[PDB]
């Protein structure tokens, strides 16, 4: 496989880890008894453990010799779920936040008191501006090609 | 009321509320969709 | 095995370096 | 002195000899030089890839080594031809 | 002046102790001395260089002498893998009988074991007897004396070189490239062919028989005839035992590739060929500049003509020629930078392509050398940026460099600084974040939820050169690749063996753990650079102090006003960057040591699994490998590691003492000193004695320097003890 | 000891001369400003380098600049 | 006052005081319990008395015993 | 042109408000070295919002 | 014998030399040419 | 320094277990007398040795302390 790794579904170390983990919890549960609230909790915990390992097994994750999942991020779409797809999520959300923030600052900049509106936010306006960020990619590009995003050497600079 | 709303509109207060909401929703997502290291 | 004479010869050489070093230092001063 | 402005450098930058050479001649030389370099590489490649018989580094030939130096010269000559052309000579 | 700082009236007329402190630290800034002309400056610097050279040679002479007079080189030569090399003897009147026995273990007298690698180097280059080492030391002592004479001679009235001589760039470069580097390499290949290689094969060639012992049976006939292939025939067999004729060959110049099977080091024949080739390249390159013979290039013209036609780089490099020739600081900066890169390369390539015999088997020495050169590299790098800033403040001419490539750099300074900042932030947040994620999940008992990225890009590069474990069938790792076909009959055979041997440091195997540490090192370089680069660009002025250039490279501050201007000088950037430099180098050195430690110990897995989270480093590296060191001396006795143990604690003290100067500032101390003065003047008997230099507190900048030095010395000393005691205590 | 220089951007606010802890600055007649006064540094031998003067200047960039230099008993504020 | 109130409440609804009271030598004092989110449950130790929680070290149990609390209603 | 209530861009490199816009308050006509008095909406590192500049250091923006 | 040199030189280099050097520096920095 | 003195002295010369008969086994074994007289002793017989718990707390209910130990250093 890529990098000499092995699929986790076919890695013995991965399975050994699972068995060991469950055993530890079960050994603890033995002390408590029957429907004792402590025992029921530990029992539920083993279920989650079994589920986690199963999910990873059914996945396309590749494990190493230690039996631990290793992520691939070279651009291959075979393992896009590991980095590329989640990556888009971050970019979309982050841009949303940044775009809306810039919009609000510029909007309140022309108000009676531009500094009071930064310490005491105008919630009504903020909410409106915040909702308009879902199309930030389009808006940003449009602003760039309209020479409204990047300024032109009319900004303060150092002495040298 | 108006004045109280202004206090509730102060930066510190709004941050706390927003972050509490954000933290909560993240926690809730993990409660119902737990243990994820990738989009499956 | 480095003989005593050999060691003594080395020491003599070092002395020359020392005296020539003082001069260079005093010339740079 | 060598400072220049515009879209093409002056001929003085090409040295004391090439600054007087015609653009076409330089072009001919450039193409020829590149050819020699490429030929040398291809031929040497066969030597390196021939079974045995290259022990003790027999694959290195004086002629091919000299020929391979045409490649860098090819670059210089082709650049110079352009400069001469723009300069009008 | 008529006081201690003869070169400064200002300091000389000072009524306090500052006169003494500053005079010592401003002694080598010859450019700022009272009444200094450019000619004198150059002349004095030239002479000072002769002195430095002499010191270096005296140092080398001492090592040879002490090894020869108090060492075990000859015994080591006989049994290299079973003898511990001796540096020098020990005569400390404070030692107790027990200590005399402990440090005298394995020998008959108290001694220090060397971790400098001199034995391996000398063994490889040809030295076999103590008498030989002695001759070398004596010769170097003589050379040192000659250099001292030169310094005096060129300061005399009729031998002082002119300022023009000092600025003839073409001749110096030609000479230095062709002679200092080129011919010297040719001379070295001569030594290797005449003395070293014969010794490796059991033959003794010295000053007694070198003129009658031909290096090769054929003679110089093949060379002049053109049949050079003869010198590469009959390479030493794979069964050759070093320092003996069993399985020896006759080849003197070859391109085998790889390592000698028995010594696990690069073949000597290959090194000889290497230096021969390098020689020709440099000798040819030294014929590029005009030097009173008509032919050649004029550097000024070359620089001036290089302006991209598009205008993207402004006026190009016009004006830089004069700036460099008339600025010693820029020259020094360029030099220090290049040397810094070289030092790092030496460290990186010397542990992979082992050059000396049986050096790989000496774990402690190998560890010391790497940490040594990497730390030196850091200091050299920081100095380069420092002198670059000094240049801008002192030697930069805004008018000469109009729209030059250099000036335009100072025009988009904000862009550079801001973007470097972003890079640092990105690397910092995610690297730390991922480490903490891995720590938390592991702590909660769920290691399967760790985010571990495989270093695929690096693995690919390793495969490209022939590594096969990663299974990336590419380039040299592919039998059908055109590249493999090319060198399969030249140097690949030997290389592909070493690269694919697990018991060598050639392209060590990498895993998810290496990914993270590499990104941490990246953070260090970027952040250290930010501090240094900002200091340089914002050295001639800023928004807070638009007139910084008129105050200099180093000034205390600009007052408590305009918000507060502490640490606003460029010198302070160096001060701040030093800490980051140490941190980054520390990370780099820790990584090398732990990785190798686990490999040497036979458990590579420990690093592979525990390096993913921070606790692993603290518990499985620092805590676990500190046991030998902290037990150098205990309530039950002591061993040879006692000196190393003591130094470890000593380092901690100096480091912490530094904190006092860094956190506590002058005001408090000055007031306290005043009270002490009152006491001395009012206490009978002591009143008889009085000072001639008013006692005052250390200055703002002085304290910063003192503190940085204490911090640095402690930092280096403590790690030095650990790297040595831990490695030696466990594997030696 | 230290060097104090006054520049043409002065406005004769007198704030600097009212802040000096050692009477180094004075207000002298001048015609370049509306106030008709400019600051001078007649007694720099008593400057301690406090820079309080600079902190008081109202001009965009200080019209009064103190450049620290040679140190004497007076400049080092030594009562002993 | 709110602080003290919380401590007593947490000792009434999230503690093993009753069990500890019966066997003070064996059972370990605990008055804080973590929610079962994200494997943080590991922090809930097997203190004793059929109870799992964080072992507190403020000394509340001892004080309450000296006062004579006995019950969790109090 | 520099005049009361006019808006100008500072051209003094040492100014905190270089390449920024300010409003000319009053221009003195008595021959003082720096006649114009410009006011800015942002405080400098010292906390001031005004400074006097010469006419050449100011370019009218409109 | 050269072997005795360690016990004859070290006392001088580490004690006598440093002392005289420090004394000279003091006299040099405390003098007003 | 004061709190460290308390911790080592007690664990070495007071705290511990005693058998039905008179056999006192202190937690650290009485190392304070001959080890606390040197700085190396404090670094080895106290900080290095008594820190084995935090560093090896991962995977247990005491894992929180390990994380906090690291966080505090940061
Ligand atoms: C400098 C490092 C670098 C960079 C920037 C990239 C960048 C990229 N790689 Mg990639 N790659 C690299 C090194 C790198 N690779 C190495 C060293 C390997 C070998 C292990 C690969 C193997 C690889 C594969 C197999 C694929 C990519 C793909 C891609 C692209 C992602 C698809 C897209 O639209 O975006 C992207 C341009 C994908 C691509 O081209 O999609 C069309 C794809 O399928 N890469
Ligand atoms: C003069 C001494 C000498 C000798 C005996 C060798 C011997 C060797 N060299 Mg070498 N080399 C030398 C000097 C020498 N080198 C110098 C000074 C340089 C720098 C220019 C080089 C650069 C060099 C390269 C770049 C290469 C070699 C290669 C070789 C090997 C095969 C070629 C051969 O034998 O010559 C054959 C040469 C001639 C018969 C005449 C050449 C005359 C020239 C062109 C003038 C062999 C081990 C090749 C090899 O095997 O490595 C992969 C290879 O690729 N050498
Ligand atoms: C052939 C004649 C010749 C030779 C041998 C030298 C030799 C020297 N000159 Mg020099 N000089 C010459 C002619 C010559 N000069 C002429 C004609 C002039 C007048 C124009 C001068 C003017 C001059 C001045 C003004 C000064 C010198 C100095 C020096 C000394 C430099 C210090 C030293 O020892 O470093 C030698 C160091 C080495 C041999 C080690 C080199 C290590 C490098 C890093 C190797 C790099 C290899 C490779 C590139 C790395 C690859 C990796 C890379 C990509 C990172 C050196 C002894 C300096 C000095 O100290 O004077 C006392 C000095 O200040 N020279
Ligand atoms: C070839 C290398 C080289 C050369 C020739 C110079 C030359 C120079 N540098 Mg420079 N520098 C270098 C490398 C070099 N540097 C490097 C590598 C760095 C990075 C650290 C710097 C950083 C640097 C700074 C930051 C400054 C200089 C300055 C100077 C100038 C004055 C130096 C001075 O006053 O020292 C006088 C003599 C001393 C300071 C004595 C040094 C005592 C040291 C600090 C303490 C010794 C260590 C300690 C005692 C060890 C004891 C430990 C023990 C207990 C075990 C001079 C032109 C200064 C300047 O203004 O130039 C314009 C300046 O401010 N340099
Ligand atoms: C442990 C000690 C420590 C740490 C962590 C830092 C951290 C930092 N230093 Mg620093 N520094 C230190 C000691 C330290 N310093 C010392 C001792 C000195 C004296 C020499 C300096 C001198 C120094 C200089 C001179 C400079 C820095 C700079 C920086 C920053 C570099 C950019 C970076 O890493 O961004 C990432 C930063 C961090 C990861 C640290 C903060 C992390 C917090 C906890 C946030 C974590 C968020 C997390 C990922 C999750 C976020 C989402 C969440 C809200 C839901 C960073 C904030 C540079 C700077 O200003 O940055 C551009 C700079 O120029 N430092
Ligand atoms: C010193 C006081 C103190 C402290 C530190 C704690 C701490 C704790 N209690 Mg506890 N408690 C206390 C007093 C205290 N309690 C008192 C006095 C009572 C009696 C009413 C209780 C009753 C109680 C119960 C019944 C429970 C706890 C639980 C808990 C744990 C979870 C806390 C929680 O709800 O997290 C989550 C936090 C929240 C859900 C609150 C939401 C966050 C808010 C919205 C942020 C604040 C908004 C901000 C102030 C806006 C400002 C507006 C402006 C006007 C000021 C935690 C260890 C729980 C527990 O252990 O379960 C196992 C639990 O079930 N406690
Ligand atoms: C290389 C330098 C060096 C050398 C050779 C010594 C040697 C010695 N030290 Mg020592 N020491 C040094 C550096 C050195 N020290 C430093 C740097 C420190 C500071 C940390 C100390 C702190 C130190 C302490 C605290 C003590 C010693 C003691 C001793 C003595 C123990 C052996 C013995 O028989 O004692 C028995 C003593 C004798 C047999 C007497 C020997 C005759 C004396 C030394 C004659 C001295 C006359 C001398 C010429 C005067 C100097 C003149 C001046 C111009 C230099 C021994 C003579 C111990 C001692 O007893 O001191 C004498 C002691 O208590 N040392
Ligand atoms: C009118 C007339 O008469 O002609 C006309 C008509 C005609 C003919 C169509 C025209 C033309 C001519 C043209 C277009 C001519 C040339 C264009 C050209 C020639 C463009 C690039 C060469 C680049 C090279 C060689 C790059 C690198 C060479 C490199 C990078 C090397 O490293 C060489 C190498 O050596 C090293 C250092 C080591 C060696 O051991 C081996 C190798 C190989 C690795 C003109 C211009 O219209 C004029
Ligand atoms: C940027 C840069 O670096 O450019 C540099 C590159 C470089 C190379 C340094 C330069 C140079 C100098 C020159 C002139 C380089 C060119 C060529 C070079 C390298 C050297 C010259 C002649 C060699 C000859 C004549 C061969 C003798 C060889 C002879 C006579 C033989 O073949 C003997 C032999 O035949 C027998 C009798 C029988 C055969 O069985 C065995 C062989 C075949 C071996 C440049 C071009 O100036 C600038
Ligand atoms: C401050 C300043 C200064 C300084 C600067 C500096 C310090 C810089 C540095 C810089 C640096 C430090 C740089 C570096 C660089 C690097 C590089 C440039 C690299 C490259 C690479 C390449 C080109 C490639 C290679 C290769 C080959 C050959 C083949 C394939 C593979 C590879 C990768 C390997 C001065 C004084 C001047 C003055 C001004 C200012
Ligand atoms: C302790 C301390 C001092 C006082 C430290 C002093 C005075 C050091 C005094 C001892 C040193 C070792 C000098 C003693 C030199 C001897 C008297 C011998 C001198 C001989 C001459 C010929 C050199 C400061 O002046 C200071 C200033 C600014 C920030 C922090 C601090 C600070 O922390
Ligand atoms: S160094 Fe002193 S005067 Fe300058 S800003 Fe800092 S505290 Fe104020
Ligand atoms: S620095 Fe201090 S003493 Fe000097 S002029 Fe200003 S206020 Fe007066």
């Amino acid at each position: 496989e890529i990098g000499g790794l092995t699929k986790c579904s076919e890695s013995a170390a991965f399975t050994k880890r699972l068995n060991a983990s469950v055993k530890k919890l079960e050994q603890r549960a033995s002390q408590y008894e029957a429907d004792s609230p402590p025992a029921l909790a530990l029992k539920q915990q083993v279920e989650r453990t079994q589920a986690r390992f199963d999910k990873y097994s059914r996945s396309e994750l590749l494990c190493g010799a230690d039996g631990l999942p290793h992520l691939v991020a070279d651009g291959r779409w075979s393992h896009a779920a590991e980095f590329i797809l989640p990556g888009f999520g971050f970019i979309y959300i982050s841009g949303w936040i940044g775009w809306v923030g810039r919009k609000y600052l510029r909007a309140v900049s022309t108000s009676a008191n531009p500094s009071e509106s930064e310490i005491i936010i105008n919630v009504p306006l903020a909410l409106k501006i915040m909702t308009t960020g879902y199309i930030w990619p389009i808006s940003a590009w449009q602003e760039l090609i309209s020479n409204d995003l990047v300024a032109v050497s009319e900004e303060i600079t150092v002495s040298p | 009321m108006n004045d109280f709303q202004k206090y509730l509109s102060t930066a510190p207060v709004l941050l706390t509320l927003w972050m509490t909401f954000t933290a909560g929703f993240i926690i809730e997502v993990n409660r119902f969709f737990p243990d994820m290291l990738g989009l499956y | 095995m480095i003989t005593d004479f050999q060691v003594y010869i080395a020491l003599m050489a070092a002395l020359l370096a020392s005296v020539l070093a003082i001069r260079l230092g005093a010339t740079l001063y | 002195d060598m400072t220049w402005e515009g879209e093409y450098p002056p001929s003085k930058v090409l040295g004391p000899i090439m600054s007087k050479m015609p653009s076409g001649l330089l072009a001919i030389i450039s193409m020829a030089s590149l050819g020699v370099c490429v030929y040398s590489c291809v031929q040497t490649g066969f030597l390196l890839r021939e079974p045995g018989a290259i022990e003790n580094g027999s694959w290195v030939r004086w002629y091919y080594v000299v020929e391979g130096l045409g490649g860098p010269l090819a670059w210089g000559t082709h650049v110079a031809s352009w400069i001469q052309r723009k300069n009008g000579m | 002046a008529t006081k201690f700082p003869k070169f400064s009236q200002a300091l000389a007329q000072d009524p306090a102790t500052r006169r003494i402190w500053y005079g010592i630290a401003t002694a080598h800034d010859l450019e700022a001395h009272d009444g200094m002309t450019e000619e004198n400056l150059y002349q004095k610097i030239f002479a000072s260089h002769f002195g430095h050279l002499a010191i270096i040679f005296l140092w080398t002479s001492g090592n040879l002498f002490h090894v020869a007079w108090q060492g075990n080189f000859e015994k080591w030569v006989s049994n290299p893998l079973k003898t511990r090399p001796i540096a020098h003897s020990i005569w400390d009147p404070h030692f107790g009988e027990s200590a005399l026995k402990a440090f005298s273990k394995g020998n008959t007298y108290p001694v220090n074991i060397t971790f400098s690698g001199l034995y391996q180097w000398w063994y490889t280059i040809g030295f076999r007897t103590n008498q030989e080492l002695y001759k070398g030391s004596i010769g170097l002592l003589l050379l040192a004396s000659v250099l001292l004479i030169a310094g005096w001679l060129h300061l005399q009235p009729k031998f002082r070189p002119s300022l023009s001589w000092f600025k003839n760039n073409e001749s110096r470069l030609n000479h230095h490239l062709s002679g200092l580097l080129g011919f010297s390499s040719l001379a070295w290949t001569g030594h290797l062919v005449h003395v070293a290689i014969p010794a490796s094969r059991g033959v003794h060639v010295g000053w007694d028989n070198f003129l009658t012992t031909p290096p090769h049976p054929a003679g110089l006939t093949p060379f002049f005839t053109g049949n050079w292939t003869v010198y590469a025939e009959n390479p030493d067999s794979a069964t050759h035992v070093f320092n003996t004729s069993e399985g020896s060959g006759t080849a003197i110049l070859t391109f085998l590739g790889g390592f000698h099977p028995q010594t696990q080091s690069l073949w000597l024949s290959d090194m000889a060929h290497h230096h021969l080739a390098i020689a020709v390249v440099f000798i040819v390159a030294g014929h590029m500049y005009r030097t009173n013979f008509g032919i050649g290039h004029n550097m000024k013209e070359i620089l001036d003509a290089h302006r991209p036609p598009g205008g993207r780089l402004g006026a190009g490099h016009v004006g830089l020629f004069e700036t460099i020739t008339n600025s010693l600081h820029m020259q020094l900066g360029l030099a220090l930078a290049c040397l810094g890169v070289a030092t790092s390369l030496t460290a990186q390539h010397m542990y992979a392509l082992t050059p000396y015999a049986y050096l790989s088997k000496d774990f402690t020495t190998e560890a010391a050398l790497y940490t040594h050169h990497q730390y030196i590299a850091g200091f050299l790098m920081v100095g380069a940026f420092a002198h670059g800033a000094i240049f801008f403040v002192r030697d930069y001419d805004p008018e000469l460099n109009k729209n030059n490539v250099l000036a335009r750099m100072l025009e988009h300074k904000e862009a550079i600084i801001s973007h470097l900042s972003w890079a640092s932030l990105f690397l910092g947040f995610h690297t730390l974040g991922l480490y903490i994620h891995n720590d938390t999940v592991v702590a909660f008992g769920q290691p399967e939820k760790q985010i571990l990225f495989e270093p695929l890009f690096a693995e690919y590069i390793q495969a490209a050169s022939g590594k096969a474990v990663y299974q990336f069938n590419v380039l040299l790792a592919s039998s059908t690749s055109p590249a493999t076909a090319a060198g399969n009959q030249v140097w690949l055979p030997g290389w592909l063996e070493a690269i694919n041997n697990p018991k060598t440091d050639l392209f060590l195997k990498i895993g998810p753990g290496d990914f993270l540490v590499h990104h941490a090192i990246a953070l260090g370089l970027h952040v250290t650079a930010l501090i240094l680069v900002k200091g340089a660009l914002d050295a001639r002025g800023s928004k807070l102090m638009p007139d910084k250039k008129d105050f200099g490279y180093s000034f205390p501050c600009d007052g408590p006003g305009r918000g507060g201007t502490c640490d606003i000088s460029a010198w302070d950037a160096f001060y701040l960057a030093m800490f980051w430099m140490l941190n980054t180098i520390g990370w780099v050195t820790f990584y090398w040591h732990w990785k190798h430690m686990t490999i040497w110990g036979g458990n590579p897995g420990q690093f592979d699994e525990s390096s993913n989270y921070i606790m692993g480093w603290l518990r499985d590296y620092l805590w676990l490998n500190s046991s030998p060191l902290i037990n150098g001396y205990n309530p039950f006795g002591m061993n040879n590691l006692s000196v190393w143990s003591w130094m470890f604690l000593f380092g901690h003290l100096i480091w912490a003492t530094g904190f006092m100067f860094l956190i506590s500032w002058r005001g408090y101390w000055q007031e306290l000193i005043e009270t002490l003065v009152w006491a001395h003047e009012r206490t009978p008997l002591a009143n008889l004695i009085r000072w001639r230099d008013k006692p005052v507190a250390l200055s703002i900048v002085q304290a910063r320097l003192v503190g940085l030095v204490h911090f640095s010395v402690g930092y280096i000393l403590t790690y030095a003890a650990f790297v040595i005691a831990s490695t030696s205590g466990k594997f030696a | 000891s230290h060097t104090v220089k006054i520049y043409d951007t002065c406005i004769g606010c007198t704030q600097c001369v009212r802040a000096c802890p050692t009477d180094v600055l004075e207000m002298v007649p001048w015609d370049g400003c509306k106030s008709g006064q400019i600051a001078s540094s007649p007694r720099v031998e008593d400057c301690v380098g406090c820079k309080r003067c600079e902190t008081a200047c109202p001009t965009d960039f200080l019209s009064v600049r103190v450049y620290l230099g040679a140190e004497t008993t007076r400049s080092l504020g030594l009562a002993y | 006052f709110l602080w003290i109130s919380g401590m007593h409440f947490h000792g009434a609804y999230f503690s093993n005081y009753s069990a500890w009271l019966t066997d003070p030598i064996s059972i370990k004092q605990s008055s804080q319990v973590v929610w079962p989110i994200v494997g943080q449950e590991i922090l809930n130790a097997d203190v004793g008395g059929n109870f799992q929680g964080i072992q507190t070290t403020s000394g509340w149990f001892q004080m309450w015993r000296a006062e004579g609390i006995t019950s969790e209603v109090e | 042109m520099i005049d009361r209530n006019s808006k100008v861009r500072i051209l003094r490199k040492e100014s905190y408000w270089f390449n920024q816009i300010g409003t000319v308050a009053t221009v003195d006509q008595s021959g003082i070295r720096y006649p114009a008095v410009v006011r800015f909406e942002s405080v400098n590192y010292a906390g001031t919002n005004t400074n006097n500049f010469a006419l050449d250091e100011l370019v009218e923006v409109k | 014998a050269a072997s005795f040199l360690p016990s004859i030189l070290v006392p001088l280099v580490g004690l006598i030399f440093p002392a005289f050097s420090m004394a000279l520096f003091f006299l040099y920095v405390q003098t007003d040419d | 320094v004061v709190i460290f003195h308390f911790s080592w002295k007690m664990q070495s010369d007071v705290w511990g277990t005693i058998t039905p008969d008179g056999a006192i086994s202190h937690i650290t074994g009485g190392n304070f007398a001959q080890s606390s007289i040197t700085i190396n002793g404090w670094l080895r017989d106290f900080l290095w040795s008594q820190a084995s718990q935090v560093i090896q707390s991962y995977g247990s209910a005491s894992s929180a302390y390990g994380l906090i130990f690291l966080g505090a250093h940061f």
